[PDB]
């Protein structure tokens, strides 16, 4: 029943909500690269 | 269902915007001697304001942490407030739209003002999965069902 | 009272961004004389592209519009394309996922990439007032659609 | 308009949702200016 | 540390990054009940730190207060770190580059960041508008011209 | 004896940095004006 | 602001915006797949336009076509213009003044409006390392015709 | 080329300099191995 939700009220944990495992396949680790460093 | 009339039930929006954005990165230049492998934390909390009769606030704290082992590279925790002047509900179905649906519809605010954070500190952009537990609790009401019917055209 | 689809749905998230951004100001010069009252609205342009199988560009190209009669006050757009991995998506709820969540997904990235180049063009720039086209739909409807929702629960 | 995908349609159970028209009021805070940079 | 102001000197970016970002609305509901601009009003703050020998990390902190009548809008606060290579200069000519021409680099992305933080509360545009301190330091110390004759050029 | 070029422990940040306080002139206006939100 | 033609030296900063910007993510999603440094070509070009006695707006141009491997990674452009109060001015420094120093002031806000769209395009941040162009070309001026007034005005 | 000391026409530039651009570093690959949801 219903279409909406207001105030709070933990009456009761219903249900399990784990989350996401937030566990993926690297990035760009750096690498010793160069932009040139010097200006003037 | 010869009963075609809305109830004390609504739905309603009066406002979503930011009541609190928050980015750290205390080894921010400390973070180039460290190795680039981010280890993702979200943590998910909200809390609920009354504002008038009828018209309350729920205010989604996203935590969004990202550490290289036991070294913190940043961390950014947005509360994407949002106002809903709603009535008529109670029982299961109301922990189920407060404690899922209602922070649902502040989630990709909250990912994004987050997002654009994490950019802005030359870092690469991370997109926070949305986690479908509508359609997980629907499983248990009635599995599935979506009959639409068009109508009410536009206003 | 509720005809099952059985719709599973398996939503991922894969990676957002600004595909084309654009800021147009011809009278930059100009607005130092110019009448502030424009018609400041946002304009949500739904297109997509096939990049493989169950791997879909949905590419919203948010326009906002500040008009003063026949003196323009600025024009910005952000087609902000949004890769998304789903398959299982039926019934309504494909209409409603990829017809309005989805393009909600990549509206604050594109809306906040607008109050940038506005602001950007020294004009009054804004996040503009959500559209909550959901919040309305559910409101409208015709029918009761049916007592899927009618279920107390377990532990 | 039409499909990009194996399924894609969206015309019946697709409503316009509101495009937003705020107005700006009338006339900006252009004369003296107390927002510019005078200093030199 | 040297101090007569006569060396060739030498300036190196390394990188660019926001650092902090803060933006706390109070009475952020409160702007629904308050019909008028927020007195959004600037800050700036010089905090500075070494990580090494000729390698300096300069942290532009702009903070900035906000407030609905007689009550706080919201608070707002960035801080655009920047790793800069700075030797040569010295007393005057370092005192020019530290305090002006090091935040004029962090100024833009530190506007950017906080008119952004801001707008996210649904508030309107306040970015800092830039000051030409060299221009007043050339006639401070006065620097002149080439004094001599001039030319025209034709074609 | 001593290495490196001059640096510094942040000797008084430039001959001062004035800025302005606040303007623009805005307004906001629930009834179909801006910046606000009349109900969606 | 409000300057007239009667005094010497002036250089005040009235308003500095983009009037042109453009973001082009053509192979979008395919540069996603493609992982290596983008090798931008950064091309310069200024303009002007008189708005004023001793008032005028310089506009920079500041491109980026970024490319990788064989094809092209995005596109870039934002045409920073900048409103100036000059006057005192004359010969090469007036040229000089017009051609380097002004372009230099709007240098930052065009470097900074391409970072953000690099990154909210979700690619590497894309800083150009602040080179003096000025102080490079000053030395050539006081060794050569151009400026007036006659040397040798010293005791 | 033809200026005088008061002003001038933009008939073409003159102070133009090569910027010192980017070079090959390395800063690409954000994720690959994407985490999933659940089934929902």
């Amino acid at each position: 029943k219903g279409k909406s939700a207001l105030m709070f009220n933990l009456q009761e944990p219903y249900f399990t909500w784990p989350l996401i495992a937030a566990d993926g396949g690297y990035a760009f680790k750096y690498e010793n690269g160069k932009y040139d460093i010097k200006d003037v | 269902m010869s009963e075609q009339n809305n109830t004390e039930m609504t739905f309603q929006i009066q406002r979503i915007y930011t009541k609190d954005i928050s980015f750290e990165a205390p080894n921010a230049p400390h973070v180039f001697q460290k190795d680039w492998q981010p280890e993702v934390k979200l943590d998910l909390d909200t809390a609920s304001s009354q504002l008038a009769d009828d018209v309350y606030e729920v205010v989604l704290r996203v935590t969004v942490t990202a550490s290289l082992g036991e070294e913190t590279a940043f961390l950014c925790e947005v509360q994407q407030g949002g106002i809903f002047s709603i009535a008529g509900i109670e029982g299961t179905q109301m922990a189920h739209c407060l404690g899922a649906y209602c922070p649902n519809i502040l989630f990709p605010y909250a990912r994004e003002c987050i997002t654009s954070m994490v950019s802005r500190g030359t870092f690469p952009q991370l997109n926070l999965a949305p986690v479908n537990f509508d359609a997980l609790f629907m499983n248990y009401l009635q599995q599935q069902a979506g009959e639409g019917t068009e109508e009410h055209q536009d206003a």
